[PDB]
């Protein structure tokens, strides 16, 4: 039943007796379910160090992975850029799911075309779909550019990306200098954050490789940001805010956020702001090239270093307060440019809000996922905050990683008890929060999922979420904050904090049982 | 508009394309003519894709993993290949259920084989073999195995089916191959197809001899509701209340033993014709049992349904139908006298994958609202005739429909209303029209049934009626 | 008992059982308890209609208000001045807690004096505490001027702050030029609000009264802005913003914004930022004088239009969607400033949220309390989003302000089921959300009290609060956020619709019970 | 620092004031020696605050509202007058309890009278009148009313009393006028005594004819502890344990019922000597009860305080004082093995109102903490005469402290940890000081008896050892 003035949707109507009394007999007649007693029996066992011990002896099956396939993170590379239409050379179904995924993050359109390669393709390549791909997209989408990545298909059969796209403008398809910038993107090498560095050197190599004899490191005057897979919006707002306050002249080489952040005042655009074909075709002219994340960007710091000739300074992600200074302060010495007092004032102001809010944070144990450079900056900025980063897991990192990070955690003593986890998934994570349970989780969605198990074990039991990172799908406009710099720190320490107190308030509202603790100040 | 003005408009749209893409594409435009009992005589389906032109569609891994083995509970279903797949499905549809996730049901996880290189270069199946394994140690529960092929699998040439026959012996427990790569057939349907195959050849036969289950002469089976946002439950309780035992749903919230037993049905009751037709008649044929559509969409196709299917049975039963339709017909009445006035000629463009572009029309009318263009993803000709005397005359019908199309049909038709997808959601709320997720709900529902209805009634209402939608000019302009 | 690898504060430590046995034994044989049974059965009488009929037939006890006194506004006031010392004339147990209570709002230090007067004064007067006070205050503190309010002794006894002052110039305890406004801030008059207006009033006059022979209005080319009594930082800062972006010039009158935002740097600064007095010197060549919560600026309207003949045009609070559109075109309008596509962009996403999440906000039932200008502005934006005010009390408001808000309300389908309440406070507030249950409070720290209350009754009945509002004391740093503009619809949107959100992943979290909605995408 | 150059400091930071105040503070302001028994002849206390030099003290209100009567849980505490001191002054002060908030106990409510206009013009008598009533409609489990005074009671001319007395024989409740206006006195004391006073007065002889209550040997009373974070149960429990039977604690967690059946216990055991002297020495005079002062912070202290109540009464309690002492033995050493490594030799400052200046003193000690300044807002020249022996020589010694003699002190000492109240708290933080809250416990604690000391060690060392405090600097200056 539903009565009209309280129309219930799925929860709670079918909390209603009548489906309650059906969904009861449905499982006694037709689904063999076995004993609950059985089905707790088993859940307990997998909350054990036993369990623990047989889940990290997995060599073949994954389960819960914190990570996507390369292609998407080409997809948003090629966002980045002005008109440009991100094209994945390969099967269709990749890019239906690859716009969804982003659909759900950002609540906003994504745009990319697929040249749909189906069997026939197998046999004989998929030269048809990128003729005739690159001149529908082109007459229908109107870019100004066409950058390709790959679906795995394309990869496994052996298309020649280069040489298909020659013969798409060597036959009329599209015209000889209309820009086609392509990369090989094998989802079953590394990660979205792989895609992103192919993609990205991909177009750096498109526009610059052959132009090099009449370029001039430090000629206009500039330095060159390149900020890898990001997905907050205030990431790219802060980096442009401070060099703004520097007075740097700056050139963000991928810069999706207008595209990612369109008005809705009565027109779609497909396209929005982006880094220009100049600013790229100017870009070897910089003084210098910074890379925001470089764990994830090792093939463009390559590609940067050998042509353009730019020593790029190794800079961990300008995270935290140690981080974002010696950003700030590299920035300077390439530049010139002294650091204002209005920074000097903005990392004050943080300094007062970690002194305000330490009681709270200190000794406070956190399980961290999500990418390389991420995890890294998080977990700087913890042990800055007197927190203890106890399970520190990134599914899509290599043992160079696990060691510069064991290093930043043998220097404080608040990282004597973590422990890095590579190549792992949230299958692990959900043991390790059971064996050595932690106050929180930081991490995306999919941590929502782990919350709910350590809360069937018991209350006390239970590991609240955090959401921080890549995607977050089920709360609404997180994709506006910011992780990056001062301001990016502010934000970490307010939902940290804040995070701490609220839960202090859950387990001290119970009236004359623990609300002695419900206080009016903290 | 008249279908003088729809026709302009559709060759006005198709002037973008070039030549070759534009002679495929007029022929996926139609402008619906009531008179026409063959589809095929307007419209052409069910055809691949252009290259570059931004469809909408997916593959037939998400018509097999996505759609038909997903949903069910108590079984493990494996993306088999690189880890993108799994990870852009995980727990993207609401298909809804009753479990101990991670114990005994296992929908919303993500199970791959996660291949690297060496896993394409040297073959997968050993990593599978050893896969199945590691399932058995840490998830002892699972009452069977499915494993979803990802493109590189048929292109490697890995013998999946050689690794099931295996475990499956080993194990005592039924391990499904699937040939869903992405590359076959040209969208979601053929996994629908693939899978439905799946079924047939390595589960329906397990209680052939076993002649155990006790049977009655009212029990059915629903085929093809995956339950998004509780909607088979919605539709079950009906079905209870009108004599009828439900021993199975496919694939909603559905379980292996529920699969097994289906054979040993009087009558299967068909919502998703699309996605479940072809094991429907594989039932009949080997089982001898017979099935028939319904529509579950609003009171109207509710009431008709369920007379229809009570017909099917004994006096007793059409009795309990009139009950079921008494009981509620205060309730229907009600939702529609609060919203109906609220929606009044209140105008939609539809676009959804290969049942909802038909189904939901009547739910629409019974609130005075019109559909004014309706179209699938992936639908057949099949399809399309059960849709022809659906719509309204002079109304515009599109499949596989592109980016640039819909939104110039959208300028062009004006509607109040989108009922489309998730990657269509927020470019039309950009230009200031309603929109509904006619997919996830938006995260409401159920709209099957009586229950549902109320739920759909307000939530068109709350969506097209919004503050929000009156404020996207800035007064200064 | 403590181990000492892990130690127990208050909360959980006396949930040991040895604790709760004593605990037990100390009600039983001292306490002379009413019995459980006897307890429970009142409690739920307080839940009830009858109850509520009881107490709102109440005309003399008042409990749990939402209001403070004048004084603390005056402060709040001055301290928006450049090198200004607050200098409350009367009891000096009054400025301890106007300090405290905004040093724990704020997590800042608060700089202000007393005069300390005694019995003594009680029949003499003040007058010898006013010449000491200002020649010491001066000396010690070195501010550049001293602002004076008043206690409520000084106003009962009736000290003349004028002649007083006088007298103290007059005797040489300070300077003759030195620059002391007062005001009047009797604590039994209105509230904070009026205390804020009062002192505003009280320096405007003092640095413009007996100077307006040689002014024109509009020869600075300025407009003013007179914020009010404001505890959100980001509200100054989004006003300046704004009118940089428009490329207006401007005078913020009372910006307390640097000095309740002072950086942790090695060194205190007691004096920070402010107005100066050139500012309000020169505010009456201004074009025109923006009141930015007009309910509260009665006397400074009277003032700035009798004295400065500004037209102070008739503008609500810049809260949600239209007002900050009316504000925009007002300045526009004033100015001759076209609104810049900035702007634009800015309104747009903001409409772009509200499209995206008006599912979850539509029909969300709302209790709500504050002070009239924000509870006036919150009910709109609310409207805006689809959301039904049900509850809305503001203690300190007039019967002008209860029309006005009536008329909002008839104006939109969203406010037919809403009530307005005046001088009531949170006791009374208690019994509406039992006897017609909202969704969530909208208020103030003081509101989690109430949530405490509804739990106990159960977990279907508990309200959560979502704290927007003054005073915030058990969360950190929401002092930093906005609620102005487009940019505080923003932040507001974001926290509404995350309540929601987060509300119902709780209310789904239970596994195999409500999870069937516990979805990864919302 | 030698005592010359301390007592150069103190010249130093005279040098500001005009002459009047100059030679005021020169009286407050000393460098404390230990052969001085007379504490007169180097500070005084206890007086009038300066106009103008920003004192921390507050209120007779605080004091009696505040400080002594709001912690008692069963009692609702008017706050009689305008409506700001009862709302600055609701549930800041963190007095433990055990109750149902709004029906049984009210401790962290507002009542007032909340006066307008009005009622300073025409008198609040009938406004009190009219308030008793609804509070016995709307409250009727409480347990009896006080009246806390605001300034406005006393100069209109309220006769409060006069209501009180009607009101309580009309209820069979006590209802109790205190005249705590806040113009009374310089600073919370003389709320103190005007509390003790109304206590005595109004409550504590009610069951002077009444002898059903069953003593024994062993019952005493905590009094002067307001159970702060849970304070006077972290006393209570050691107590218990030692054998006694703890009739009262007075005030926090405390009843009407307690108050009123103290006059029947065995000794009274002071923590707070400053706030409840004066009924201890009533109680003595009227009721024979012997009373002595005890300190329960940290090890040293709480041992020496056991064994001195525990010789009071007989050979079975002072057995029970040794094995209590033994069984919290291995506690407080591994508290101490911890932290005192990471806290030997740092220094501190200490601020606080008219007991904890002295009193925490020995808590630092057995940290290997020295405490080299220290003082009071409100102390009396006995609470200075029990500082000496606590302090070192040559220890800087401030009562009423100014703001900017406060700030001037700490940069010249360069203390490693200042613990005072939250208007000095955020000064401090922003120099680079780590700041420990003396009166809250900054939201921690308890921080009495053993169980207190491990948080109060944990706490110490959290704030002075923290990472943030190495980082004010922005490295490119
Ligand atoms: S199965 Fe099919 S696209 Fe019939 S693939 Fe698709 S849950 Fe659609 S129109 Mo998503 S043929 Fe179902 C469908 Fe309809 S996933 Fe759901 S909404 S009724
Ligand atoms: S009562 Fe006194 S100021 Fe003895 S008014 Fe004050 S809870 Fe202090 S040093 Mo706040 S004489 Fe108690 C006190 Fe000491 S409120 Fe607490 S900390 S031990
Ligand atoms: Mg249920
Ligand atoms: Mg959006
Ligand atoms: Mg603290
Ligand atoms: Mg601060
Ligand atoms: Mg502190």
């Amino acid at each position: 039943s539903q009565q009209v003035d309280n129309i219930k949707p799925s929860y709670p109507l079918f909390r209603d007796e009548e489906y309650k009394d059906m969904l009861a007999k449905k499982r006694d007649n037709f689904e063999e379910k076995h004993p609950q007693e059985k089905i707790d029996e088993v859940f307990q066992w997998t909350t054990t160090e036993e369990y623990q011990e047989l889940n990290f002896q997995r060599e073949a099956l994954t389960v819960n992975p914190a990570k996507a396939c390369q292609p998407l993170g080409a997809v948003l590379c090629a966002l980045g850029f002005e008109k440009t239409m991100p094209y994945v050379h390969g099967s269709q179904g990749c890019v239906a799911y690859f716009r969804s995924y982003f659909n759900r993050h950002f609540k906003e359109p994504i745009s990319c075309v697929s040249d749909s390669m189906t069997e026939d393709a197998a046999v004989f390549g998929g030269q048809q779909n990128m003729k005739d791909g690159l001149e529908n997209c082109k007459a229908i989408y109107k870019p100004d550019m066409i950058a390709v990545s790959t679906t795995c298909m394309a990869e496994v059969i052996g298309d020649d990306l280069n040489a298909f796209i020659n013969n798409s403008k060597k036959e009329g398809h599209i015209p000889e200098e209309f820009p086609v910038p392509f990369a090989h993107t094998p989802s079953f090498v590394g990660s979205h954050t792989t895609g992103w560095d192919n993609m990205f050197e991909g177009i750096a190599r498109y526009f610059t490789l052959n132009y090099m004899e009449d370029k001039e490191v430090g000629s206009n005057g500039k330095i060159n940001i390149v900020p890898g897979f990001e997905t907050y919006l205030g990431n790219f707002r802060v980096i442009k805010r401070m060099m703004n306050e520097m007075g740097v002249d700056y050139t963000l080489l991928s810069d999706p956020e207008e595209v990612l952040d369109t008005p809705a005042d009565g027109q779609f655009r497909m396209y929005a702001g982006g880094t220009t074909q100049d600013e790229i075709k100017d870009a070897p002219n910089a003084l210098n090239t910074l890379l925001l994340q470089p764990w994830q960007l090792t093939k463009t710091k390559k590609f940067v270093k050998n042509t353009w000739k730019h020593e790029a300074p190794k800079l961990n992600i300008p995270m935290g307060l140690e981080w974002t200074d010696e950003f700030l302060m590299k920035v300077s010495e390439i530049t010139g440019k002294p650091i204002p007092e209005s920074l000097a004032k903005e990392r004050g102001r943080l300094v007062d809000m970690m002194t305000d809010s330490h009681t709270w944070l200190h000794g406070k144990k956190f399980a961290l996922w999500g990418d390389p450079d991420f995890v890294m900056g998080m977990t700087k900025f913890l042990l800055e905050l007197g927190c203890e980063p106890t399970h520190i897991l990134c599914n899509n990192a290599n043992k160079r990683w696990k060691k510069a990070m064991e290093a930043i955690l043998a220097e404080s003593p608040y990282g004597a008890n973590s422990e890095v986890h590579i190549g792992k998934d949230l299958w692990h994570m959900r043991s390790l929060v059971f064996t050595n349970k932690p106050d929180f989780m930081i991490g995306n969605s999919y941590g929502k999922f782990i919350q709910r198990d350590t809360l069937y074990k018991g209350k006390e039991f239970e590991v609240p979420l955090i959401r921080i990172g890549f995607p977050i799908f089920d709360r609404h406009h997180l994709h506006r904050q910011t992780t990056l710099g001062y301001e990016g720190a502010m934000q970490i320490l307010t939902t940290l904090v804040n995070s701490v107190l609220e839960r202090l308030d859950e387990e001290t509202r119970g009236m004359q049982t623990t609300d002695y603790n419900y206080d009016l100040v903290r | 508009m008249s279908r003088d003005e729809v026709e302009a408009l559709i060759q006005e749209v198709l002037e973008v394309y070039p030549e070759k893409a534009k002679k495929d594409r007029a022929k996926h435009l139609a402008v619906n003519d009531q008179s026409v009992e063959q589809s095929k005589k307007c419209i052409t389906s069910n055809k691949k894709s252009l290259p570059g032109v931004m469809t909408i569609r997916g593959c037939a891994y998400a018509g097999s993993k996505g759609v038909v083995w997903g949903p069910i509970k108590d079984m493990i279903h494996i993306s088999h290949g690189p880890v993108g797949c799994g990870q852009y499905s995980r727990a993207g549809r609401r298909n809804y259920y009753i479990g101990t996730t991670g114990v005994n049901a296992f929908v919303t996880m993500n199970f791959t084989s996660d291949f690297q290189e060496k896993d394409i270069v040297f073959g997968g199946d050993k990593k599978l073999a050893k896969l199945i394994d590691e399932i058995e140690t840490l998830f002892p529960l699972n009452k069977g195995i499915s494993v979803q092929s990802e493109c590189p699998i048929g292109l490697i040439g890995d013998d999946i089916e050689a690794v099931a026959k295996q475990k499956s012996a080993e194990l005592g427990k039924t391990v499904v191959p699937v040939r869903c790569e992405g590359f076959r057939g040209v969208s979601q349907s053929l996994g629908h197809h693939i899978a439905n195959d799946a079924v047939r050849d390595w589960v329906l036969s397990k209680r052939d001899d076993d002649d155990s289950f006790e049977s009655t002469p009212y029990d059915v089976a629903i085929i093809g509701d995956y339950n998004i946002g509780g909607d088979a439950w919605s539709s079950r309780i009906l079905l209870e209340e009108m004599g009828l035992r439900v021993v199975a749903q496919w694939s909603g919230d559905g379980t292996i033993s529920e699969m097994e037993l289906t054979p040993k049905v009087k009558l299967n009751l068909v919502h998703c014709y699309r996605s479940m037709n072809y094991i429907s008649r594989h039932m009949e044929e080997k089982y001898g049992i017979p099935w028939m559509e319904y529509n579950f969409f609003g009171p109207t196709k509710t009431i008709e349904s369920l007379r229809k299917i009570a017909a099917q049975f004994d006096e007793s039963i059409q009795a309990k139908c009139e009950e079921v339709i008494a009981k509620y017909k205060p309730e229907w009445e009600a939702v529609i006298a609060k919203y109906r006035p609220r929606l009044e000629g209140k105008r939609v463009m539809l676009y959804v994958g290969g049942l909802r572009p038909r189904h939901v029309i009547g739910a629409y009318e019974d609130l005075g609202m019109e559909v004014v263009g309706t179209g699938y993803e992936f639908a057949h000709n099949d399809d399309y005739d059960r849709t022809i005397k659906e719509m309204g005359n002079a109304t515009l019908l599109y499949d596989d429909v592109t980016g640039y199309e819909f939104e110039e049909f959208v300028k062009k038709v004006k509607p109040d209303l989108i009922g489309s997808g998730i990657k269509e959601k927020y470019i039309f709320q950009k230009m200031g029209i309603p929109f509904r997720q006619m997919h996830s709900w938006d995260y409401s529902g159920p709209y099957h049934g009586f229950d549902g209805f109320a739920i759909f009634a307000r939530d068109m209402d709350m969506t097209l009626n919004n503050p929000c939608w009156k404020k996207l000019q800035a007064p200064w302009k």
